[PDB]
């Protein structure tokens, strides 16, 4: 059983979603050190079966200015994923933040 | 382009660094143990405290949008360098923990 806070990590992108920063609290949970995601685009990570609808969610934090994904799965660096969610924010634009809560362990 | 030299911060409400990343140092040159535990508001201008001071507290009253705020920050030169920081509150709804506020803090120029 894990506190809220260690299930919790926050990461900045470039509005393509290219991580720009991440925590490293995500290391402990999903396995992939901050100074390898740089420079990826958080699309990489996505489930197939939630690719259009984080899309969709990415178009809507572009225009709006702030979103929450709903329920998705984030691939783990040594596979399987992760169920999470997200609230982004646009900061201006200059950049996407994102505050990740993970729902589940992983799952294969 | 220019990228813009930016940390991100987490404060409690009461505007004290419960988290600094290490983009501090090429931003305002201080490490992040240098700002933990310590609040804003000691290092910003006295014209431009009660003004950050003020933002805390309204900033968790806009239902989680973005609040920012320029403020003169004190360098680890002990220079005044213009920042804008751009403040937002995380509450987890799984919880009643109390919120916190999630800034992210960009060295800025006073001009158009």
């Amino acid at each position: 059983f894990k506190g809220l806070d260690s299930k919790t990590f926050l990461s900045e992108h470039s509005m393509d979603m290219k991580f720009t920063y991440c925590d490293d609290r995500i290391t402990e949970l999903i396995g992939y050190h901050p100074e390898e995601l740089l420079g990826r685009s958080a699309y990489e990570f996505y489930h197939a079966l939630d690719s259009e609808n984080m899309t969709k969610s990415h178009q809507n934090l572009c225009t709006k200015g702030q979103v929450v994904s709903g329920q998705y799965r984030m691939l783990a660096k040594h596979g399987g994923y992760v169920w999470l969610e997200t609230q982004g924010t646009v900061i201006y634009p200059q950049c996407i933040m994102c505050v990740n809560y993970v729902l589940s362990e992983i799952e294969k | 382009v220019c990228q813009p030299t930016r940390f991100i911060s987490r404060h409690n409400i009461e505007g004290i660094f419960t988290f600094v990343d290490h983009r501090c140092v090429a931003t305002v040159g201080y490490q992040p143990q240098e700002l933990l535990g310590k609040n804003i508001v000691e290092f910003c201008h006295p014209e431009d405290q009660q003004l950050l001071r003020d933002s805390f507290q309204q900033v968790v009253k806009l239902k989680g949008q973005v609040l920012s705020v320029m403020f003169r920050f004190r360098s680890k030169n002990q220079e005044w360098l213009w920042m804008r920081t751009s403040s937002f509150t995380f509450q987890n709804p799984y919880s009643d923990e109390i919120e916190y506020i999630i800034c992210t803090n960009t060295n800025v120029k006073n001009s158009s």
